[PDB]
Formats: structure tokens, C-alpha cells, sequence
């Protein structure tokens, strides 16, 4: 399962925070595009928790659907 | 009110300080927060029957920046 999120990421430090909340939820394999302000997560975790994880950054997130 | 200094790895630009500053400020009991890129930390004045150095630390840690407590100051 490969969900895809929009995350407003200004700086490279902003992208480092996204990979941390993700690494602490565990059980994900992610790839963070900083130019395009996008995250794709392959994870058995529900869309709603993976969503919930990414707004702990303080950054406004949103669900784009699947790839997959 | 007391003062904690949490050190913070992973702040690169101002969007980082701002993010950290503007949301840890929304937290209640927080009288005042001033984050510094240079020594890579935040100083928080706060009402102690509302927050603890560990609650403030953890709040930052949950944002994806690595926060560890450096200095507690009070009376
Ligand atoms: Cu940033
Ligand atoms: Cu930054
Ligand atoms: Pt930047
Ligand atoms: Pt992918």
C-alpha cells in the first residue's frame, strides 16, 4: 500500500522533521521529495494515522490519494 | 514562572525556528519562547503548575526535531 501526501516543506530542515515523525511511527518505508513538497508512504498503517503522524510537524498536510 | 533551555538538533533555516516557535507558543502555560539557530536551542519561560521541562521537551521532540533538556532555571 502506497499512500501519497502533500506536506508544505520550505527548507531541508523541514524535510528532516518529516522523516523523523515517520521513523518513530515505525513500520514505514518513505520517500520525501522536498522540491515538489510531497511524501509517499508505503505502510500497513491506516491513512488516518499516517496522516496524523505527519501533522505533528506543525506543517499543513493533506491526502492526495494513492499511486499505488 | 520558571525557565527551561532545551537544545534542538535539526534546525536549519528560519522556517524551522518559526515552526517550533509558533506552535510551542500556542501551548498553554508557555509565557514566552525564544528559539536560537546559533546555539541551536529554545528558551521557554513558563507557568510551572501547567507544564514541566519534560512536557516542553517532548512537545518539541514530537515535531521531528531532537530535543534534550540542558538547563532548568527557577526560584
Ligand atoms: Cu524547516
Ligand atoms: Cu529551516
Ligand atoms: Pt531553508
Ligand atoms: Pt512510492
Amino acid at each position: 500500500p502506497k499512500h501519497e501526501f502533500s506536506v508544505d516543506m520550505t527548507c531541508g530542515g523541514c524535510a528532516e522533521a518529516v522523516s523523523r515523525v515517520l521513523n518513530k511511527l515505525g513500520g514505514v518505508k518513505y520517500d520525501i521529495d522536498l522540491p515538489n513538497k510531497k511524501v509517499c508512504i508505503e505502510s500497513e498503517h491506516s491513512m488516518d494515522t499516517l496522516l496524523a503522524t505527519l501533522k505533528k510537524t506543525g506543517k499543513t498536510v493533506s491526502y492526495l490519494g494513492l499511486e499505488i | 514562572v520558571n525557565s527551561v533551555t532545551i537544545s534542538v538538533e535539526g534546525m536549519t533555516c528560519n522556517s524551522c525556528v518559526w515552526t517550533i516557535e509558533q506552535q510551542i507558543g500556542k501551548v498553554n502555560g508557555v509565557h514566552h519562547i525564544k528559539v536560537s539557530l546559533e546555539e541551536k536551542n529554545a528558551t521557554i519561560i513558563y507557568d510551572p503548575k501547567l507544564q514541566t521541562p519534560k512536557t516542553l521537551q517532548e512537545a518539541i521532540d514530537d515535531m521531528g526535531f531532537d530535543a534534550v533538556i540542558h538547563n532548568i532555571e527557577g526560584r
